[PDB]
């Protein structure tokens, strides 16, 4: 209950007989973390019947929005004023019988860039204790050619020309 | 108790041979800890054939070798790890059993 | 049958062939050679004559420095991936971050103090 | 089509 | 010649004798390996009753029977139920 | 309207992500290929402004009327084991044939 | 579970026939009265041991066939009991790698 | 042949339930259909060459000849005649040792002598 | 009630010994560095080494007019007292492993021109060297030449 | 404790072949008969047997195939001995041919 994106809840008995149909069900097996006892879903199964009955009783419905057969289910929690009136809340996902709650595109941008700066600020800290300075001597860490070369060069150019590599 | 003990070791190193558990256990942290490795150390009693005759799941010995390399558990700490590991030991499994059984049969119907 | 008798019988190790690398989709693979009469020039190479380049200084700010392009570069892949509608959504849940707490004050004053 | 993969998908 | 020949011959010996001393070394670890048959009967009972030893008749790429304790059975198991 | 102003925003991001990830790649590349000969001020000099310009440029994208993200949710469409040519392009290399592994880790 | 279409149907008798497949069968075994522990009591008798070792025993080391073939366990016989083309595969019993 | 006598022995079995749940499943009403008849040839057919192929890996199978006594005297004979191939082996390969030392001296004196000269 | 293989030897090799000779080995080679030899080791391999050049040279014609050559327990050691100094040697068959020249020293060392330095730059040197050895990597009659 | 081992296997194959004859028998006169619960009880502690005898087969399949496989290992250190013996005998002859062109050509 600390952070609902930060949970995941699943069961294997459930995961072999997953179907469009019992998408909905796998959210309600309860002592879920992303579902709640106060949805209508739960309300109706405790009554009896599912039909028309989310458009008449409006309130906390959660619906499938797109689903793939094999396992992509994508789950949606709307809160209804009023029939033809929809409140999208939440969305949850469930990818290989495993649900997750789907990240703002901004929270998740800000975990992200503190994650990436904060190694950017260890990293510098670490730098900044081994540089080490003097003026005399300039800055340490704490851990040419003599010209007779072209005639070298030459003679190297020769003796390839002589001796001709055979790789 | 010493049974306790002997049963909680014997649940610990039969669950080792766990690539999940061992990429949960090195992203906790739980591997950097000196108290970890000189445990690992002691639990290489297993590897007695009176104590092995208890193994259920002997997968976990030759894992526990690779543990005390120190080399294994810097790395791991990836899930690209466990994902290797775990897809070849299935495929060893699977492939050897089945792969026996269909050479064979196959051999012995194309010969006829 | 009745009062079976154990002997002691002893076995040899059957290694006879090994499988070093498991491929996908079968396709086994029988990489060892079990060659000795080579493996000796195979470790006079390995003798010497005279784990990155070098890498036994600054080693930590080298790994974190590429952890942090490592985050940086999987977030702008995300974005990239948000950029268009190629496995991937936008729908804008009508929601509100709404947070019980005086957080933000105690928070930012810390965050200033350290 | 594409159940969860434990060895790969062929 | 003599000498080339010689070294041909001495290479021969020597993988020969280094293949027997494999085979030594293959008798020194089954001197220590003799052991009670029946123990071995039932040890490859217990590997095998379940399946960890062979890979079962069916086993496609989606499997909850696992090389490993699932998490249910870890779940269960004394291991962290003690431990809480 | 809102939704090609969001998309502007966003498009921004990504340019702020991109240098970034730009900058600190070949900053990293830099140190290894020259190890010695670098000194205290070229690596604080290089260190303070990539990071000081790439972050306060992105917090200020971030606050300057632009539309409220945490409105928005991200949901995967379909996943496919496919091999795919096309993302493997696009994400420069990494992330390719968008299997079931990558949305719960990205 | 209604299945029952021509394809559905057809594909159930290919899959059965794969895994379970002049008469070119075994040798008919009889009876077995004398067994080497219990029915004979001639436990360790030397002739019984040097027997299985490198003689033919009909059911002890190996399966005797008809054409006269001997196939021992390690060996893997085809044999066709039908009077078809398609011939039955027995696998081999050590299966010894 | 083991496992392939198990997997004979439930596939006689699953042929039974195969059997009884289609011939009383699927059949003409009646009068007081060929397909039908065609399935039970067949399967009849099926579940006698199981059987047949049951007796034959069976009259194969081992002989009551073996699993106690002559076990307990073989693994011992073995253990005794691996002991003593062992040992002359190790005497072989003691002659191939003291042989290949022999002539890996003389070329080194070859080699010697060679250099010297 | 039927069981698999009765597990034929893998309950076998746990008893006996421990190290899983099943499964893939690549676990070992993708993530295990290997552990180096030691002296004792880097002795035996040397003097290896020294046979497989002594029957290289004897069957090799080296050049009479001088060819000190010294096995230095790992290299020939092909110097002339004043003018050369090549280091060459194998790397493993002898019908067709090519040479390594490994060291290039120039002996032309005077004390009158060049004052506390060579002789030539190193890099001439090095290219020298590269040349050389790939022109022994032809496996031709290397020590005449 | 006769305890054939193929003779009792022919035996209980035998027996389920005609225990589901007489199921079949069940179905036909009286399915409402006590029996074939009996019947359905029957052929299954015949099936058992059936299993639990191959697999005594298989204590004896592990200790008779463990008898042959110790067999061929012994057998396979013979062939090593051998062909040492006879590598042996090769290189000896090889000396003293070359040998004798030595002081043959002296």
């Amino acid at each position: 209950r600390d952070n609902l994106l930060g949970i995941s809840w699943v069961d294997s008995s459930w995961i072999p007989i997953l179907n469009s149909g019992s998408v909905l069900d796998y959210f309600s097996e309860r002592s879920n973390p992303f579902y709640d006892r106060t949805c209508n879903n739960e309300v109706v199964k405790m009554q009896r019947l599912t039909l028309e009955h989310l458009n008449q009783m409006v309130g906390i419905e959660y619906i499938l929005l797109h689903a793939q057969e094999p396992i992509l289910f994508i789950i949606r929690k709307q809160q209804r004023q009023s029939p033809a009136q929809v409140i999208p809340l939440a969305d949850y996902y469930i990818i290989a019988g495993v649900i997750y709650q789907a990240p703002d595109l901004g929270s998740v941008i800000n975990s992200r860039v503190l994650t990436a700066v904060h190694g950017i600020q260890s990293a510098f800290d670490e730098a900044m204790s081994y540089c080490r300075y003097h003026p005399s001597k300039g800055y340490w860490w704490h851990f040419s050619s003599i010209f007779q070369r072209q005639r070298v060069d030459a003679l190297l150019l020769d003796l390839r020309q002589k001796f001709p590599p055979k790789f | 108790g010493n049974r306790l003990r002997f049963q909680l070791e014997l649940e610990f190193v039969q669950c080792l041979a766990n690539p999940n558990y061992l990429n949960f256990l090195a992203q906790r942290g739980y591997f950097k800890d000196k108290a970890f490795v000189n445990y690992l150390k002691y639990l290489l009693y297993w590897k007695d054939p009176e104590y092995a005759k208890y193994l259920k799941y002997p997968q976990c010995l030759h894992m526990l070798e690779l543990l005390q390399y120190e080399h294994f558990r810097k790395e791991l700490v990836n899930a690209q790890c466990a994902k290797f590991i775990d897809e070849q030991q299935i495929l060893h499994w699977q492939h050897y059993s089945r792969k026996r059984m269909r050479l064979q049969q196959a051999l012995a119907e194309q010969q006829q | 049958m009745s009062g079976v008798r154990a002997v002691r019988i002893s076995i040899e190790s059957a290694c006879e062939k090994q499988v070093h690398e498991v491929g996908l989709d079968g396709t086994e693979t029988y990489l060892p050679p079990l060659s000795m009469s080579q493996n000796l020039a195979r470790l006079a190479q390995r003798i010497d004559f005279s784990f990155q380049p070098s890498l036994w200084p600054w080693d930590s700010v080298r790994n974190n420095l590429r952890s942090a392009l490592t985050e940086m570069c999987v977030l702008y892949d995300v974005l990239s991936i948000v950029r268009d509608k190629k496995f991937m959504t936008l729908d804008p849940v009508s929601q509100d971050a709404l947070p019980p707490k005086q957080n933000p004050q105690t928070l930012q004053l810390i965050s200033k103090k350290k | 089509s594409y159940s969860p993969t434990s060895p790969s998908y062929s | 010649q003599l000498q080339k020949q010689l070294k041909e011959a001495e290479q021969i010996l020597a993988t020969a004798v280094y293949q027997a001393k494999e085979k030594l070394k293959s008798i020194e670890k089954a001197r220590k390996g003799a052991i009670s048959s029946e123990e071995i009967i039932k040890y490859a009972h217990r590997i095998s009753a379940s399946n960890a030893v062979c890979a079962p008749l069916t086993w496609v790429p989606g499997d909850p029977r696992r090389p490993y304790p699932t998490d249910l059975e870890m779940r269960s198991g004394l291991l962290g139920q003690m431990n809480n | 309207r809102e939704e090609k102003q969001l998309e502007a925003s966003l498009d921004a991001l990504l340019s702020q992500v991109a240098d970034l990830k730009n900058s600190l790649g070949s900053f990293i590349c830099k140190l290894e290929n020259e190890y010695g000969r670098l000194t205290w001020p070229s690596v604080l000099d290089s260190f303070a402004l990539l990071s000081g310009q790439l972050n306060t440029l992105n917090k200020v994208l971030k606050h300057e009327k632009t539309p409220l993200f945490r409105n928005q949710v991200i949901i995967p469409l379909v996943l496919s084991p496919d091999r795919d040519e096309d993302l493997m392009r696009q994400t420069e290399g990494r992330v390719p044939v968008f299997s079931h592994e990558v949305v719960p880790d990205h | 579970l209604s299945r029952n279409e021509i394809i559905q149907s057809y594909l159930s008798r290919q899959s059965s026939l794969l895994s379970s497949s002049a008469r070119q069968l075994h040798v008919l075994v009889p009876q077995s009265p004398p067994t080497d522990l219990p029915g004979l009591t001639r436990e360790v008798t030397q002739d019984d041991l040097d027997r299985i070792q490198a003689s033919q025993w009909p059911g002890v080391n190996g399966c005797q066939d008809t054409q006269g073939n001997w196939y021992d366990w390690t060996q893997c016989i085809s044999l066709d009991p039908h009077g078809d083309d398609g011939r039955l595969n027995i696998l081999p019993y050590v299966c010894l790698d | 042949r083991l496992t392939q006598l198990q997997d004979a022995v439930n596939s006689l079995a699953d042929q039974f339930c195969n059997a009884i749940g289609v011939l009383q499943q699927c059949g003409p009403p009646a009068s007081f259909a060929n397909p039908t008849e065609e399935y039970a040839q067949l399967f009849a057919a099926l579940i006698a060459r199981t059987a047949k192929d049951i007796d034959v890996l069976i009259d194969s199978l081992p002989s009551e000849e073996s699993t106690a006594a002559l076990q307990a005297a073989s693994l011992y004979k073995l253990e005794e005649e691996n002991h003593e191939a062992a040992t002359c082996l190790e005497d072989v390969v003691y002659r191939g040792d003291m042989l290949l030392e022999k002539i890996q001296s003389a070329l080194a004196d070859i080699a010697q002598s060679q250099l010297k000269t | 009630a039927r069981l698999p293989s009765f597990a034929i030897p893998y309950a076998i090799d746990v008893l006996t010994t421990g190290s899983y000779p099943r499964l893939p080995t690549c676990i070992r080679d993708k993530i295990i560095p290997p552990d180096p030899i030691t002296k004792i080791e880097k002795q035996a391999t040397l003097h290896q080494l020294n046979q497989i050049l002594r029957h290289r040279l004897v069957t090799t014609d080296l050049p009479p007019q001088l060819a000190n050559l010294t096995v230095a327990n790992g290299r020939v050691k092909f110097r002339v007292e004043g003018e050369f100094e090549a280091t060459l040697t194998v790397m493993g068959d002898d019908p067709d492993v090519p040479w390594r020249l490994l060291k290039l020293e120039i002996l032309v060392e005077d004390k009158e021109t060049g004052d506390g330095r060579a002789l030539v730059h190193s890099m001439q040197i090095s290219f020298i060297h590269q040349l050389v050895q790939s022109r022994l990597f032809a496996d031709e009659k290397p020590l005449q030449d | 404790m006769q305890f054939d081992h193929k003779k009792e296997l022919r035996k209980l194959n035998m027996s389920i072949l005609i225990n589901f004859l007489d199921l079949l028998d069940i179905l036909i006169r009286s399915p409402g008969s006590i029996k074939r619960e009996e019947k359905l009880e029957d052929l299954k502690l015949l099936f058992v047997h059936v299993h639990h005898l191959i697999n005594e087969y298989r204590p004896h399949q592990a200790r008779e195939t463990l008898r042959v496989m110790m067999e061929v290992q012994k057998r396979q250190r013979l062939e090593t001995a051998e062909r040492f013996q006879k590598h042996l005998e090769r290189v000896i002859e090889m000396i003293q041919n070359c040998l004798a062109s030595l002081p043959d050509d002296l």
